[PDB]
RNA sequence: AAACUUUCAACAACGGAUCUCUUGGUUCUGGCAUCGAUGAAGAACGCAGCGAAAUGCGAUAAGUAAUGUGAAUUGCAGAAUUCCGUGAAUCAUCGAAUCUUUGAACGCACAUUGCGCCCGCCGGUAUUCCGGCGGGCAUGCCUGUUCGAGCGUCAU
RNA sequence: GAAUAAUUCUCACGCCAGGUCGUACUCAUAACCGCAGCAGGUCCCCAAGGUGAACAGCCUCUGGUUGAUAGAACAAUGUAG
RNA sequence: GCGUGAGCCCGGGUCGAACGGCCUCUAGUGCAGAUCUUGGUGGUAGUAGCAAAUACUUCAAUGAGAACUUGAAGGACCGAAGUGGGGAAAGGUUCCAUGUGAACAGCGGUUGGACAUGGGUUAGUCGAUCCUAAGCCAUAGGGAAGUUCCGUUUCAAAGGGGCACUCGUGCCCCGUGUGGCGAAAGGGAAGCCGGUUAAUAUUCCGGCACCUGGAUGUGGGUUUUGCGCGGCAACGCAACUGAA
RNA sequence: AGAGACCGAUAGCGCACAAGUAGAGUGAUCGAAAGAUGAAAAGCACUUUGAAAAGAGGGUUAAAUAGCACGUGAAAUUGUU
RNA sequence: GUUGACCUCGGAUCAGGUAGGAGGACCCGCUGAACUUAAGCAUAUCAAUAAGCGGAGGAAAAGAAACCAACAGGGAUUGC
């Protein structure tokens, strides 16, 4: 809802910031293991608990 | 009618966010956490939960002080500078 | 260059340290809201300013230290920062004098009848 | 906003009428400030900041 | 006679058995005794030239000082030292510091980034109002100090 | 509290300031809950013309849709009329 | 090829780092079944089906490719207890622009609430913040081995107001009573019109107002015997002392 | 800190990997799957067909019967001859 | 009457201190089961155990006889 509080706006600001692909230049490192982001989210799949 | 449309009236929360462990896990009319216990002053948990204890007990966070002391000890708890330093 | 070094730092006293910190300061703010609509050298420079700052935060801190620590010295009471942290527990322990201290009469004793040094023959 | 208007002045040597802020949706804060009619905004964009 | 169904072989598919490997487990033996109101264990939010996680750190924030070593880091880039002396490095060691919001959690509260009081400095005509900055104000109990209560009670 | 000035005159005009957090979008035959883009469920405000007793049924204006796999044929047995 | 048999030995192909015979020792040592456990795969089978909510047609453009993309023109439905215009709970970027191979939209897809890169939420007047309700919890006290249970004004020595300060230190009054949390629909100080963006507006721009708190000077009012006049009256007038 | 007539990725701790993680539940709590290219990326320059994904040539390597759907590559089941 | 003691009970953001939480494998106490066995079952057993509560350390606890014995007498506590 429009109506939030400050501790909520908070932990929904940090939701997002954390929904982005790895950059290109990790994988090319030596011994990565790394492929994609195996925590990705998305509104329509998975709820966060508030 | 139990089911699929008693299932649409659920738009309440019995439980938010606890100040002290972080989990959903407050009770909202009653205030006292399920998990935690907050706020008595002790910390909630039992022995007929092995798991329940392991998911929590020392060495599972960050240990910003503990982790410091064994090097402390070795040494003796001393204190000053290695001699002729500078400064 | 926005890189100063501790070998320097510690021959000065307070009002130096203070304009030094004032001048790299505005530097980095400068080169802040300047950063975006180029990209370039200036990139580095900013690192080395912020641990410049923090080499003078240091050597500001430890000589206030050093002068305080003289002031309180042949005082009775001290700041608690000042105090010895060694432990809790540590610091509830009896000290050597109190720990060792008898009574008189087993003082007497110890006078006149302690261990021996002695060997026994074949 | 009775920081930021110090801090301007203090910085960059400008007044202002008015501030407003906001909060944005990555945990940021903008502020709008508003100078002073006898003073041009597009100068002081051109000689201070860049 | 073809097609169709069925059986075997070669090659090609599907699937991940078998063989060899292992910076991981499991069990035994030996040495040591060190958390916290000087704010712990745990939680939240942030910090990199280019990072989401994991690891590290706290506005001095992918780290500062000090000691040792002696030439790197590396996916890309730039730059620094290049061992003179003023010294590379996500190196080793570690005795000096920094250490946001919380939490036994302590001005009163908190489903709120809510509302107060005391002391000082700086501005606005100001002891009283407004703004900025620094330091403070929980409970139980012990020893001492000082101000008191009671025809409980002594002398004058 | 006044006899030359006094007036803690709720009259007119004039000077200064007003911190902190929320504010995008949906609210449902696709943005919520039912394992899902499910014919189910989920609290309110505004309310045009005609017929007519009328917020009944039926037709229209402003505003909004033309979205639910399609093409061809018309046997039995069905579901609906 | 050997052995009654469980099995043993050799040839051909593939492959890439370790392995066997004999005598003793040792064991988590031999599978077709347990509606056995984990994983993988068939026939059925290109089969059942993809049929509620009245419905689509022409030309042009884009594109490798158009029934379900865009423009225009026809034909229709919802029919103000709407398939319209706004909100509360709940969700959390789903909002806007540009672009796009696969996967998703149980047919297609150049389109998308999908995928990639950037942008977007502006208040003294709208809310929260203030008050109390049903209720919840501290303090005085009493139980309980204890985690804790009761108790909310009680069998309690429970507060607040003023004046100078040489300068805080010092004086003087009153006293029956003495905590907090709890409503975005209850109570409650104050803002309207016009314009503006790809995406915000009673919040931005222009004009025109209002409320609370704090300092304060002019004009006017009252008083020469001290704190205003008028009306029978209901009452009127810009003011027109007032502590416990 | 040192070891073993222990186990060798369906075994050994639930975890040899960004594992008490992803995910489920209002909550107390429940809780996985997933190791191996090559000595060295030398991880395929160029030409040609295609809208593109890709194919055919041509290259690297001891080996592509090692091409990141990567050591070896069994059975169920499937295609061609 | 004035003034000065003593006893008991209070105030203070008076000077200086101290406790709470974590951990709990091992240690010192309190409280306290049933499944099970008895071929049934109630005393019994499982067991003075699991679960629950309070308090410590590198060890804790115990400890220098109101003991054992009946002997020609031993001589604090703990463990094999
Ligand atoms: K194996
Ligand atoms: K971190
Ligand atoms: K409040
Ligand atoms: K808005
Ligand atoms: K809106
Ligand atoms: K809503
Ligand atoms: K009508
Ligand atoms: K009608
Ligand atoms: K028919
Ligand atoms: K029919
Ligand atoms: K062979
Ligand atoms: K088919
Ligand atoms: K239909
Ligand atoms: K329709
Ligand atoms: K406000
Ligand atoms: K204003
Ligand atoms: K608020
Ligand atoms: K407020
Ligand atoms: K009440
Ligand atoms: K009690
Ligand atoms: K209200
Ligand atoms: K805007
Ligand atoms: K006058
Ligand atoms: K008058
Ligand atoms: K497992
Ligand atoms: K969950
Ligand atoms: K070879
Ligand atoms: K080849
Ligand atoms: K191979
Ligand atoms: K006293
Ligand atoms: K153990
Ligand atoms: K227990
Ligand atoms: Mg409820
Ligand atoms: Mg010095
Ligand atoms: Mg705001
Ligand atoms: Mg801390
Ligand atoms: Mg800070
Ligand atoms: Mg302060
Ligand atoms: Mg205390
Ligand atoms: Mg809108
Ligand atoms: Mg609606
Ligand atoms: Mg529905
Ligand atoms: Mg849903
Ligand atoms: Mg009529
Ligand atoms: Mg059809
Ligand atoms: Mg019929
Ligand atoms: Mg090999
Ligand atoms: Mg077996
Ligand atoms: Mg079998
Ligand atoms: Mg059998
Ligand atoms: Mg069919
Ligand atoms: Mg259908
Ligand atoms: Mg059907
Ligand atoms: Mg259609
Ligand atoms: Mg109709
Ligand atoms: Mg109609
Ligand atoms: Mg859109
Ligand atoms: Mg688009
Ligand atoms: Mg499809
Ligand atoms: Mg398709
Ligand atoms: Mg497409
Ligand atoms: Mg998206
Ligand atoms: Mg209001
Ligand atoms: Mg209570
Ligand atoms: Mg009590
Ligand atoms: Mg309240
Ligand atoms: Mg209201
Ligand atoms: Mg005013
Ligand atoms: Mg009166
Ligand atoms: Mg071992
Ligand atoms: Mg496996
Ligand atoms: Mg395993
Ligand atoms: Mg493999
Ligand atoms: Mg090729
Ligand atoms: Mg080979
Ligand atoms: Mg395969
Ligand atoms: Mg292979
Ligand atoms: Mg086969
Ligand atoms: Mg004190
Ligand atoms: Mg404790
Ligand atoms: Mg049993
Ligand atoms: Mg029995
Ligand atoms: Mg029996
Ligand atoms: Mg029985
Ligand atoms: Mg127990
Ligand atoms: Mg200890
Ligand atoms: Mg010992
Ligand atoms: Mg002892
Ligand atoms: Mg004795
Ligand atoms: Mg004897
Ligand atoms: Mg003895
Ligand atoms: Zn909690």
């Amino acid at each position: 809802p429009s109506h939030k509080t400050f501790r909520i706006k908070q932990k929904l600001a940090k939701a997002q910031k954390q929904n982005r692909p790895i950059p290109q230049w990790i994988r090319l490192r030596t011994g990565n293991t790394i492929r994609y982001n195996a925590k990705r989210r998305h509104w329509r799949k998975t709820r966060l608990g508030l | 009618t139990k089911g699929t449309s008693s299932f649409g009236k659920r738009h309440n929360k019995t439980h938010g966010l606890c100040r002290r462990c972080g989990r959903r896990s407050l009770h909202n009319q009653k205030k006292v956490c399920a998990s935690c216990g907050y706020p008595a002053a002790k910390t909630r948990k039992y022995n007929w939960s092995e798991k329940a204890k392991r998911r929590k007990v020392t060495g599972t966070g960050r240990m910003r002080y503990l982790s410091t002391v064994p090097r402390r000890f070795k040494n003796g708890f001393r204190t000053g500078v290695p001699k002729g330093a500078r400064g | 260059n926005g890189k100063v070094k501790a070998g320097q730092l510690w021959s000065k006293n307070k009002e130096e340290l203070t304009k030094i910190l004032g001048e790299l300061k505005t530097e980095l703010s400068q080169l802040r809201i300047q950063k975006i609509s180029s990209s370039g050298a200036k990139l580095n420079k900013i690192h080395d300013l912020r641990k410049s700052i923090a080499r003078v935060l240091t050597v500001i801190n430890a000589k206030q230290r050093a002068q305080l620590r003289l002031f309180y010295k042949n005082k009775k009471y001290l700041p608690l920062d000042l105090r010895p942290k060694l432990t809790r527990a540590l610091r509830r322990r009896l000290s050597k004098e109190d720990a060792s201290r008898v009574l008189e009469k087993t003082k007497k004793r110890l006078t006149h009848f302690p261990q021996r040094k002695y060997a026994v023959k074949a | 906003k009775a920081q930021i208007k110090q801090a301007l002045k203090k910085l960059y040597d400008i007044d202002t009428v008015k501030i407003n802020t906001l909060i944005r949706p990555d945990g940021t804060k903008k502020a709008f400030a508003r100078l002073t009619p006898d003073v041009d905004a597009l100068d002081i964009a051109a000689t201070k900041l860049g």
